[PDB]
């Protein structure tokens, strides 16, 4: 029951950037901090331990510091192959626990996204659902907010969305938002639309289509 | 070089039981602890429990005391982590780690490869595919997307590829979500020159190694309006 509190949970930077990260522990830990590296879909690296240690094998340019309850990870001219995820851990008692993360993401200029609105199939309709899709395509940054409306009427409950990582050419991200209802449901009603809102747009954008229309 | 080596991934339903395995290799396999270590979908890392090989002795953490059962077989070099009746919550990244002592702490210094276990009551199946693709008069400017739902399908995953591989530019494919009916969906767009829609024809091909299915869709606006 050693908790350990990381911040911030996610960062953007730049190549060539001084990054730092925080690691703070619920009580001392002396200098018994250590500091892991994970990318997508891969095992964890150690980084640093004893708070200050560089482990064997990697890049100087990272550091740590700290002692007792506050620690610090530094890299101190980011790299592209460093734009990762971060965890600590301290290694004081059992048992050893970890920080939540922290996630080091590509800064870049903000882009508006383009909104696209896509209405359900007549094969998909056959077998008694519907579903309609919103598209985002590649908008910076991440925060964008995505709202459905049927007869004008917000809706609450019946989407999901899911997010790409950021794109390896332009750092963007893209986001797919899909509303679910029965056919029945889906054919009592005329008017579908999502709503986007972005930092990228200076007033709200919706694309909509009519049943019966479309 | 020092190695730990994971038994394979895992698709299991909820009451049954699981053993998996870590395999180390490249050093004297008693003289360094095991830990495991647990990653949920979308989340950090967890310490479950260590087993010193040399005589089993094992930790806990107090979250997984009684849930789990760490052991070792020493004379293969392997550790183990079992459930007598797995959970859907269990759905996880399972990684074991070798403890290194340096500077009077324990250090994870190296990592297995990790092993996917996937919890459901769901039943294989492979998906259905429908088109993506706008309004008749809802194309305004000179680029449009296209794409197509990949709806119903367990488990993950699938892979999606656009005409046949020749087509990569501009392609999204999101992560799948895992809906209330235990079947996951996803979708997979591509931006296209609006002035190629109808001289140039898209199809996303749809392959599901679980279900050994695979389906082609042919996207576009079917009219009737
Ligand atoms: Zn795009
Ligand atoms: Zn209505
Ligand atoms: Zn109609
Ligand atoms: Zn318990
Ligand atoms: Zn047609
Ligand atoms: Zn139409
Ligand atoms: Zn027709």
């Amino acid at each position: 029951d050693i908790q350990m509190t990381q911040s911030p949970s996610s960062l953007s930077a730049s190549v060539g950037d001084r990054v730092t990260i925080t690691c703070r522990a619920s009580q001392s830990i002396g200098l018994y901090l250590a500091w892991y590296q994970q990318k997508p879909g891969k095992a964890p690296k150690l980084l640093i331990y004893a708070a200050s240690s560089l482990q064997s094998g990697v890049p100087s340019r990272f550091s740590g510091s700290g002692s007792g309850t506050d620690f610090t990870l530094t890299i101190s001219s980011l790299q592209p192959e460093d734009f990762a995820t971060y965890y600590c851990q301290q290694g004081n008692t059992l048992s050893y626990t970890f920080g939540q993360g922290t996630k080091v993401e590509i800064k870049r200029t903000v882009a508006a996204p383009s909104v696209f609105i896509f209405p359900p199939s007549d094969e998909q309709l056959k077998s008694g659902t519907a579903s309609v899709v919103c598209l985002l395509n590649n908008f910076y940054p991440r925060e964008a907010k995505v709202q459905w409306k049927v007869d004008n009427a917000l809706q609450s409950g019946n989407s999901q969305e899911s997010v790409t990582e950021q794109d390896s050419k332009d750092s963007t991200y893209s986001l797919s938002s899909t509303l679910t209802l029965s056919k029945a449901d889906y054919e009592k009603h005329k008017v579908y639309a999502c709503e986007v809102t972005h930092q990228g747009l200076s007033s709200p954008v919706t694309k909509s289509f009519n049943r019966g229309e479309c | 070089e020092v190695q730990l080596v994971q038994s394979g991934a895992e698709v299991k339903k909820p009451g049954e039981s699981l053993k998996i395995s870590c395999k180390g290799s490249g050093y004297s396999f008693t003289n360094y602890w095991i830990s495991w270590v647990r990653q949920m979908p979308g989340k950090g890392l967890e310490w479950m429990g260590r087993i010193d090989p040399s005589d089993s002795y094992t930790n806990y953490s107090p979250s997984f005391q009684g849930h789990v059962t760490i052991s070792a077989d020493k004379s293969i070099s392997t550790a183990y982590l079992q459930w007598s009746s797995l959970k859907a919550s269990d759905t996880a990244m399972y990684y074991c780690a070798r403890q290194l002592y340096q500077g009077y702490m324990d250090t994870f210094d190296s990592w297995g490869q990790g092993t996917l276990v996937t919890v459901s009551s769901a039943s294989t199946k492979g998906p259905s595919v429908f088109p993506l693709a706008p309004c008749s008069r809802s194309t305004s400017e000179s680029t449009a997307a296209l794409g197509c739902l990949v709806k119903d399908y367990f488990p993950e995953p699938v892979t999606v590829s656009w005409n046949s591989g020749a087509l990569t530019s501009g392609v999204h494919t999101f992560p799948a979500v895992l809906q209330s009916s235990g079947l996951y969906s996803l979708s997979s767009v591509v931006t296209v020159p609006s002035s190629s829609l109808g001289t140039k024809t898209y199809t996303c091909n749809v392959d599901h190694k679980p279900s050994n299915t695979k389906v082609d869709k042919r996207v576009h606006h079917h009219h009737h309006h």
